[PDB]
């Protein structure tokens, strides 16, 4: 959802 | 961004680039908070461009080179805070609505995703490390914005060090927050305004501030100033209107 990114 | 590193849009998928018709001109950054809404800085709209003159791009690593998965949008309308002070920059917050054929505008992808808004009672310890992003200048004396998105890592300064006395007597209100490099120092710079200051909060990047202003870019002991978002949650809600 929100705040997830390609780590 | 002064200092920092070149970044990929996938590491900051909530970063929006706002353009104004001149022929286009890079105006400021933005932050995707919902499918059709993006947050930005009120000072970015002083020239009062009609909505139809603004374009919001999402999913772009290079400022002017189109990304393969970018999403361009027209602006339906925008709301600048009623009490924005053009002299002190107090209440430096705006809402931009994306144009679309339904109640859904931006679509989630690896390059486009929303940041989480902060809990009204969010309070982080002094010196918490946070990060920021933007296509702005690399140095204050630079006449060009960045060709590529950059990121910097700063630490939240104590409220005690976020005062007029600390900012060369420039006015500082409770609606502002300071963050800087505590040591090429990292800092936001012209053109990064309207962009995000996000901190990891329970495994999610959470919006903590909107890049607002500062004295130069990256001067030792002089922190950058940001609009304190927790103070605007009720305003964000009341203003998110179709």
């Amino acid at each position: 959802t929100c705040g997830l990114r390609q780590y | 961004i002064k200092g920092g590193l070149f970044a990929d849009i996938a590491s900051h998928p909530w970063q929006a680039a706002i353009f104004a018709k001149h022929g286009e001109r890079f105006l400021c950054g933005g932050i995707l908070i919902s499918s059709c809404w993006i947050l930005s800085a009120a000072h970015c709209f002083q020239e009062r461009f009609p909505p139809h003159h603004l374009t919001v791009i999402l999913g772009r690593t290079y400022r002017v080179v189109p990304g393969e998965e970018e999403q361009k949008f027209e602006v339906e309308k925008y709301i600048v805070h009623k009490e924005f002070d053009d002299d002190t920059y107090d209440n430096d917050i705006a809402l931009l609505q994306l144009k679309s054929d339904s109640s859904r505008c931006a679509q989630e992808s690896s390059v486009v995703r929303t940041v989480c808004l902060p809990p009204a009672d969010l309070q982080l310890p002094d010196w918490t490390e946070c990060e920021l992003s933007g296509y702005g200048k690399h140095e204050a004396l630079s006449p060009f914005y960045s060709e590529r998105l950059k990121e910097a890592h700063v630490r939240l300064y104590p409220s005690s060090r976020c005062t007029s006395q600390h900012l060369l007597n420039r006015t500082v209100t409770d609606n502002m927050l300071c963050a800087g490099d505590t040591r090429n120092l990292h800092d936001a710079c012209q053109g990064d305004s309207g962009g995000p200051l996000v901190c990891l909060n329970d495994g999610r990047m959470t919006l903590v501030g909107i890049i607002s202003w500062g004295l130069g870019c990256g001067q030792k002991d002089v922190p950058g100033v940001y609009t304190k978002v927790t103070n605007y949650l009720d305003w964000i809600r009341d203003n998110m209107r179709p």
